[PDB]
RNA sequence: AAGCUUGAGUCUCGUAGAGGGGGGUAGAAUUCCAGGUGUAGCGGUGAAAUGCGUAGAGAUCUGGAGGAAUACCGGUGGCGAAGGCGGCCCCCUGGACGAAGACUGACGCUCAGGUGCGAAAGCGUGGGGAGCAAACAGGAUUAGAUACCCUGGUAGUCCACGCCGUAAACGAUGUCGACUUGGAGGUUGUGCCCUUGAGGCGUGGCUUCCGGAGCUAACGCGUUAAGUCGACCGCCUGGGGA
RNA sequence: GUUUAUUAAAAACACAGCACUGUGCAAACACGAAAGUGGACGUAUACGGUGUGACGCCUGCCCGGUGCCGGAAGGUUAAU
């Protein structure tokens, strides 16, 4: 398997949706044989440039440890609810484990 | 290194039109001027900075 | 190179006869797990114009593994080539 | 696939045919077939209405089940088929229920593998899963114009058709035409492509080669007597007229559509 | 940092000294090597200040 | 016939970049789609038309969409056999390079024929047309202007691809082997350092630019040789005409 | 292949191929006092039409006339 930082910035006003996603989207992911490191979300944060025409965006992030083999069927569960654009996946360039 | 991302880093490394300084105002060596160039673009592509301050 | 999982089964094939195993029939049935590797590779994306460089690179190091060994041991070359799937 | 005939025995020169060793040929599944009655390109008003018609080889029709009439079943498809009524060719599809329909052969060929309907559907291919469900950016195909009107728009052979945009309870979608098209949604589509698109890779080759295929020759409007088409020929060389179909439609440029029903529903034309 | 100024600006402040065209970058190319080997005499840097 | 381990190939370990392959994807400007704010200009030349234009052209802006090329970085840069290849992400994937040991035990080098590979333009089967534009039109400049300017515009460029083997394919260096003199500079392995360094020094690969011997008529080549010297395969012996 | 049954048997017509074009589906188009049909149990690689004539070389100019495509300011102008 490979570690993968998976962070997508999702439109600022689903917040409060966010918890039931994030739990969507792990309730696909761990049959995926992937392992959490590092689970987070923020809110109020910023971009200088528009996404969905906002400079503004959540940040949801579900760093793992997973197969190369899934990492782009992995759309399928984003399509799932299709609310949410560009995974980013970024394979391995930093992780950290629960806070550590 | 320590998380590319850092737009504080970014932003030390750029005019204030947002133009990529060049590597003899900083002392920086090609090897990591190359690097930073494609830490900065791809800085656009993390929606950090704007491809040009012009929008 | 082949992995140290991978060698270890096909050493115990090819190295029955004798305790050392430095005859080019191990060198050629290591190299046709590596061919298997890089000729699929293909499917995914059976469609090339570059990697399969590489095969034709290990056509001259299997050509060369059995002019070699057809100039050792003519029953151990004529014994080698019908046991992997060599000319057709 | 695609096959050029040999040149050996007088007129096989130029004859080329579409090939498919992955689609199966034989007799149709005897509940969804009938003979299909011929016009003659006659009306029951006693005139000739229709032209380049007549005779041909014997040919029946396998039924598809182009408007539906539920929801919600569990299916495999049991067969890929060729079919002579459709460039488009043709799948037989086995309901858990144990019963049969056909529909038009998707694009992966591929037979014993099942499907969903309705709502509940996985957003997977093949499944008959409403446009109000799926995600923007999805291929359709035979896309249902209006919603239970059932296959038509984009089902002819080589279709896919995209899910361009969103306009509120509506999608819109971009034809080969030019048009980009809003319909109502609740369509349900083929939630997939088709296959064959080789089809206009066909040369006929042969003189006689469309008369078993039901065409009779037609001759040109300024070769007959001027009493039977505008034309009317002469006089060798004689034209000295604007060219028009034999009931006076100018042939070039002169437009025809005149609906004026259903304008709101059409975005953009020769895109 | 010519420029340096956002928001309200007057007059010209095009016309500046080091940096694009001639100390340090761009310009003078055809000299090649003038821009290495004459060291001490044309290159400060050298370390422990602003590399 | 039989050794020998040095050539060669195999192996232990890994990295940067436009090397290759398959998919995912975005914006400026522009055009189309759908519309507003507003009025004689636009655009451009030494000077000016045509054209778009009051029927609202240009300017400016909201919503949507297409396509090429992927600005800056970008050049004392990388990767590569040549042509070349850049844009962001993922999966697959070729080739290079080094130290202490391991393995075969001359297994290697080159190579008539043989099998392979285009920057472009073109053609062929089928698509596609925003940007640009041969051809051709309109208007100018002028002796004329078959050119530049300027209002348009087909083929082509793009793509699924196929054929060809085209060129300044010119960084003019066929492929292999080996000996020799210094410096300024960068990168990548690999091994060290009495590391009071904000680093230093050995030793391989790549590698820019000067420079000593020697070779050439001369430029210069200059340890990555045009010096020195073995192995293999092609080419040369006036031009016009070819 | 087709033909003027008894003066023409063909280079004409048809025809593989081609361009240009109409047609978004209750298609365009055709029949016709108008329904209901035919197009089609087809749906843009589907259907209509014109001419030229398979295959290889290819295929320029003139928008004045007339028609078609498109455009709406200004003027002529009927019913009312």
């Amino acid at each position: 398997m490979r570690h993968y930082e998976i962070v997508f910035m999702v439109h600022p006003d689903q917040s409060e949706q966010v918890p039931g996603m994030i739990e969507r989207y792990t309730a696909a992911i761990t049959g995926a044989e992937g392992k959490i490191h590092r689970l987070e979300d923020w809110g109020r944060r910023q971009l200088a440039y528009p996404i969905n025409k906002l400079h503004k965006a959540h940040y949801v992030l579900m760093n793992v440890e997973a197969p190369q083999e899934v990492i782009d069927e992995l759309e399928t569960t984003f399509r799932f609810n299709d609310a949410v654009i560009r995974s980013m996946v970024m394979r391995t360039k930093h992780a950290v484990t629960e806070a550590s | 290194e320590i998380d590319y991302k850092d737009i504080a880093t970014l932003k030390n490394y750029i005019t204030e039109s947002g133009k990529i300084v060049p590597s003899r105002i900083t002392g920086t060596r090609a090897k990591y001027q190359r690097q930073l160039a494609r830490a900065i673009k791809r800085a656009r592509y993390l929606s950090l900075l704007p491809y040009t301050d012009r929008h | 190179s082949l992995s140290t999982e991978a060698t270890a089964k096909i050493v115990s094939e090819f190295g029955r006869d004798a305790n050392d195993t430095g005859s080019t029939e191990v060198q050629v049935a290591l190299l046709t797990a590596q061919i298997n590797h890089l000729q699929g590779h293909f499917a995914e994306h059976k469609k090339d114009h570059h990697s399969r460089r590489g095969l034709l690179r290990m056509v001259s190091q299997r050509r060369k593994l059995l002019d070699y060994l057809k100039r050792k041991d003519v029953a151990r070359y004529t014994q080698l080539i019908e046991r992997l799937g060599l000319r057709r | 696939a695609v096959v050029k005939c040999k040149p050996t025995s007088p007129g096989r020169r130029h004859v080329v045919k579409v090939v498919n060793p992955e689609l199966h040929k034989g007799k149709p599944f005897a509940p969804l077939l009938e003979k299909n009655s011929k016009s003659g390109g006659r009306n029951n008003n006693g005139r000739i209405t229709t032209r380049h018609i007549g005779g041909g080889h014997k040919q029946a029709y396998r039924i598809v089940d182009f408007k539906r009439n539920k929801d919600g079943i569990p299916a495999v498809v049991e067969r890929l088929e060729y079919d002579p009524n459709r460039s488009a060719n043709i799948a037989l599809v086995l309901y858990k229920d144990g019963e049969r329909r056909y529909i038009l052969a998707p694009k992966g060929l591929k037979a014993g593998d099942q499907i969903q309907s309705g709502v509940d559907a996985a957003i997977k291919p093949g499944n008959t899963l409403p446009m109000r469900n799926i995600p923007v950016g999805s291929t359709v195909h035979n896309v249902e114009m209006k919603p239970g009107k059932g296959g038509q728009l984009a089902r002819s052979a080589g279709t896919y058709v995209q899910i361009v945009a969103r306009d509120g309870a509506y999608v819109t979608l971009r034809l080969r035409s030019g048009e980009m098209r809003k319909v109502e949604a609740d369509c349900r589509a083929t939630l997939g492509e088709v296959g064959n698109a080789e089809h206009m890779l066909r040369v006929l080759g042969k003189a006689g080669a469309a008369r078993w295929r039901g065409v009779r020759p037609t001759v040109r409007g300024t070769a007959m007597n001027p009493v039977d088409h505008p034309h009317g020929g002469g006089e060798g060389r004689n034209f000295g007229k604007h060219p028009v179909t034999p009931w006076g439609v100018q042939t070039k440029g002169k437009k025809t559509r005149s609906n004026k029903r259903t304008d709101k529903f059409i975005v953009r034309r020769r895109s | 940092i010519k420029v340096r100024e956002n928001e309200p600006f007057d007059v010209a402040l095009r016309r500046f000294k080091r940096s694009c065209e001639k100390a340090g970058v761009l310009a003078e190319v055809r000299r090649r090597e003038f821009y290495e080997k004459p060291t001490t005499e044309r290159k400060r840097a050298k370390a422990s200040a602003v590399k």
